RNA sequence: UGAAGAGUUUGAUCAUGGCUCAGAUUGAACGCUGGCGGCAGGCCUAACACAUGCAAGUCGAACGGUAACAGGAAGAAGCUUGCUUCUUUGCUGACGAGUGGCGGACGGGUGAGUAAUGUCUGGGAAACUGCCUGAUGGAGGGGGAUAACUACUGGAAACGGUAGCUAAUACCGCAUAACGUCGCAAGACCAAAGAGGGGGACCUUCGGGCCUCUUGCCAUCGGAUGUGCCCAGAUGGGAUUAGCUAGUAGGUGGGGUAACGGCUCACCUAGGCGACGAUCCCUAGCUGGUCUGAGAGGAUGACCAGCCACACUGGAACUGAGACACGGUCCAGACUCCUACGGGAGGCAGCAGUGGGGAAUAUUGCACAAUGGGCGCAAGCCUGAUGCAGCCAUGCCGCGUGUAUGAAGAAGGCCUUCGGGUUGUAAAGUACUUUCAGCGGGGAGGAAGGGAGUAAAGUUAAUACCUUUGCUCAUUGACGUUACCCGCAGAAGAAGCACCGGCUAACUCCGUGCCAGCAGCCGCGGUAAUACGGAGGGUGCAAGCGUUAAUCGGAAUUACUGGGCGUAAAGCGCACGCAGGCGGUUUGUUAAGUCAGAUGUGAAAUCCCCGGGCUCAACCUGGGAACUGCAUCUGAUACUGGCAAG
RNA sequence: CUUACCACUUUGUGAUUCAUGACUGGGGUGAAAACAAGGUAACCGUAGGGGAACCUGCGGUUGG
């Protein structure tokens, strides 16, 4: 049981995703942490701070 | 990497005077000195015990313009040799060609001094060296090439300089511009009020 | 059989040479017998570029030792400055 | 004359040859005890010269066969 | 693969079937002194002794065997004639 | 030269005690960002399967030769005065195939297997050892072959078969024969090969003999090197594995081996190992080292070096100095490929590379210039070793991305108690500079050597030839348009990423409203919320920065150093008792522990100290120290042990 | 040609695992009042009754 993490979505019923270690205070049995960005997991939109932790790319400004 | 950001907002940070911006308009004068360089500058500064020796560090490394991976290891091997580490880490940073530069007067701010060194314009025993943080010894001989000894910064550098107190470690020419190392300064004659035992506490752990 | 030959050491471009008394079936920086000086051939007024040590080559020729070609001319060389 | 253990003998059924167990006393490495190790070592007495109990020189020699590469030197002590 | 691997193999058989031949010729002849000793005689177990002797010491020449086996089948074969006697 | 703590159980406390955090590290990975260089590192997973190329040859100074190239000598011609066309000639330089020699047992890969005869440390005795080296001696005289070749000749092919031919440093006799082997001795027995250069004189059956030098050949004995073998100690976990073992343990003989040996066999004996962990199961290449730690320890064994083991899987041998053989053989499998369906071929754990697995790991490059290695007298040839180059912020290290001053203290942004404040000397503008990137120009060092010509009566047919030295000449760099230096403009081409409640350096406004979200922990969010998103500001680090994983630390949280058991976890319900551990007192002795001295060993690298070279640093390197161990000898004798006597 | 050994191979017999299997075992899901003085201290072993968790017997403890 993997976590999506950030502010928003886009993973589906077969989608290809990667994961790394971390668990959240949620229901026992939640330990991993789905990468945003690193797969079929994209970065959040419009995310601005901490954007290197949500797989956003630099605003071109 | 140097650091290129704002010189005085960093010497307000630390509070006292860092001697990155000089020449004749005296800061405090310059700009608003002695108020932390923000926002919340007026706020109460009152802080823990590991923001006065990160404080005292940071100060350090804004004064001499040296980054914290190379700071690290003038620690270390002031920690690796023989004697009190403080001292041996404000030796090592004050043998810096960069630093003997400045203090030899010609020169400016220890930027500029840097601005020299870099640009093929110091000679250490007669051959280029462009390393600022380059070793000097007791007895290298520093000087400017002669292809930049009619730099008209340096001369003006040179003036500046003799307000300034020289170093007794070392000894300047003015007039054929060039000095000599003469030994490594001594903590008394470091003319500063560095607290080096919280530097060594900091990396102390 | 046993040789005199260099065992190529320093950096890249910076050659060092251990003048190595050795096995020659091993490789030529691995397995040896015995350090009989070094060659340091970027070494212009860089001093001591050679040092041999030569009491210890003459007693692994008594043996039958062969040398290699650099290792002859290495000897040459100090005799000659001798 | 080489090494010459001293031992006593624990075993003497087959023919021609003893078992005999070295006593040492060596530090314990991590608790820094002196402790007891044991070294039972088939040797070769040719003439049957030997009894359990008995305290025994031994030498080591070329293998006699399978586990037997030490031979009889004396027998300090034929305790019965 | 190799040429030179594959000329190191016809050679080797060459030299095997040479061997082959003259290891068997050895031990014809050593297992005639001792066929000679189990039959109990000492003429005619002397006399194969000393035509197997330049045998085994020739192919010990030429290291088709070690001169030690050479000694030793010599050693063994003395001590079999002398026992015999 | 060496040691830090904080948070969380309570209404509060103090203990206990776990959890979590602050550090260092990495063969990393991922996310965002990315200038230059130096130096290093780069399939950790599938010992998965592998297309293609390359990774081992070389020697004509062993040999028959002479396909092929180029020459000579010709011949026959065209007839240029002999200019070039055909045939022949190994006559020659040379050289494909073949014989023979040496190499292919190295170098290179990998880490499957292996829990201990593997490794490490330290010893040992019963062995062999190509090439190299020392010494001594020999090196006489014959033979029969056979590859190639020629002619047939089957097979799709791979691969063959038949008849004839031919050499040798191939092979086989014969002689000769210790310093060798067997033997107590007498005795007996055991070997070889030439080739090359030059040549006075002489001879020549005009081939050469003869002479001389060089090199090789045989034997024996040494050296050196390498390898085999033995022993002890050490080197994971499991007792929810307690018995194991019939070449099993020993002994006598045979045999075998280079050698000792149950190595093997026949007989005999009936042992051997095990609670100081046998056996069995599981896991694992081992070490120098590495990381972490004040240390003691823990964790590791990538790179580099040493040792082992493996080479599709399982068997086996041969050949050989050496192999039970990575690019050798055969036979058994399993795959793949070919096939004319008879039958064949193959093994990237070499380099590069492909697919595949994977979170993840690079070029199907250049060169043999250097250092090595193989062969060769050599010239040289070969060498995916190696030297380099490519790729990749993977690490480390250095340097850039400007410098000085500049208050209209500008606009603009943000916060405003609307006074301002802040961004902030920041920018702009003024001067200045030009590292590095770009362009031009110079230009080291890695190159020693080898080739040709030059004396010693060197050596002796004295000049030869060859050797050493003699100089002299010309020549050898993959990298490479090198490092570096010089000029050229022009600030010109060159900043990001995390964080800002506490731990933890750094806060405000907006938005949102227990939603959306955050989170390492504490926890935060129900109208503010310095904790979530944006901003503005700030902090930290910076060509990087965060995250994940993982190891040690913190953790005295397995406590040897360095903890506990009344109630926090923890004294067996109680005895008795074997093994085991421990042992009152005084002599004597011994000298095992212990201590001391010595010696030998503890590879190099690494680490540490002092230096040296790279413009500095990283990196490289010299010397040292260290390797805290192991063994041996000598000594001491308090203490522990032994032995004796009390 | 034939012995001796042997890898593999075939058989049987064994051990050992791998998966899956009804079942497990039903974890379920859906369907047929008193806080040591307080509806009857706090426990330990054992045995009974029953869907149990409780209650009761027998011994024991103060940690009431």
């Amino acid at each position: 049981t993997s976590y999506i993490g950030g502010e928003g979505h886009n993973l589906q019923e077969h989608s290809v995703i990667l994961i790394r270690g971390g668990r959240v205070k949620d229901l026992p049995g939640v330990r991993y942490h789905t990468v945003r960005g690193a797969l079929d997991c994209s970065g959040v939109k419009d995310r601005k701070q901490a954007r290197s932790k949500y797989g956003v790319k630099r605003p071109k400004a | 990497a140097r650091y290129l950001g704002p010189k005085l907002k960093l010497s307000r940070r630390e509070g006292t005077d860092l001697f990155l911006k000089s020449g004749v308009r005296a800061i405090d004068t310059k700009c608003k000195i002695e108020q932390a360089p923000g926002q919340h500058g007026a706020r109460k500064p009152r802080l823990s015990d590991y923001g006065v020796q990160l404080r005292e560090k940071q100060k350090v490394r804004r004064i001499y313009g040296v980054l914290e991976r190379q700071f690290r290891n003038y620690y270390k091997e002031a920690a690796r040799l023989k004697g009190n580490t403080g001292e041996n880490l404000l030796a090592l940073l004050e043998g810096r060609l960069d630093n003997v530069v400045y203090r030899m007067g010609f020169g400016a701010t220890r930027a500029e001094a840097r601005q020299l060194v870099s640009h093929k314009a110091i000679m250490v025993n007669g051959r280029v060296v462009n390393i600022a943080s380059y070793q000097v010894s007791p007895n290298d001989v520093v000087s400017i090439r002669e292809k930049a000894k009619k730099q008209s910064r340096v001369k003006a550098a040179l003036e500046l300089a003799e307000q300034r107190e020289k170093p007794t470690w070392l000894e300047v020419d003015a007039g054929k511009m060039e000095g000599t190392f003469k030994r490594k300064p001594e903590r008394s004659d470091l003319s500063a009020d560095i607290n080096e035992h919280l530097i060594v506490e900091l990396y102390s752990k | 059989m046993v040789t005199i030959r260099l065992a190529r050491h320093g950096a890249k471009k910076r050659p060092f040479y251990q003048v190595v008394v050795a096995d020659s079936r091993n490789a030529r920086n691995g397995r040896f017998i015995e350090r009989v000086g070094f060659f340091n051939p970027i070494a212009s007024e860089k001093e001591e570029g050679t040092r041999l040590d030569l009491d210890r080559i003459a007693h692994w020729v008594g043996q039958g030792a062969t040398i290699s070609d650099r290792v002859a001319a290495l000897i040459k060389e100090v005799n000659k400055a001798a | 004359k080489i090494r010459t253990l001293q031992g006593r003998v624990v075993s003497d059924k087959m023919e021609k040859s003893i078992v005999v167990a070295i006593e040492r006393f060596v530090k314990h490495p991590i608790y820094g005890k002196f402790i007891k190790r044991t070294t039972k070592l088939h040797v070769h007495d040719e003439n049957n010269e030997c009894g359990i109990g008995d305290v025994v020189e031994i030498r080591e020699c070329r293998p006699l066969s399978k586990t037997k590469s030490w031979t009889l030197v004396r027998v300090v002590e034929k305790a019965v | 693969n190799i040429k030179s691997a594959k000329k190191r193999a016809i050679q080797s058989e060459k030299a095997r079937k040479h061997n082959a031949s003259r290891r068997s010729m050895m031990r014809t002849f050593i297992k005639k002194v001792y066929a000679a000793i189990e039959a109990g005689d000492k003429a005619a177990a002397q006399k194969a002794f000393n035509e197997m002797q330049p045998i085994v010491d020739r192919q010990a020449a030429k290291g088709l065997i070690h001169k030690n086996k050479a000694a030793r089948h010599k050693a063994n074969l003395t001590a079999q004639i002398n026992k015999l006697a």
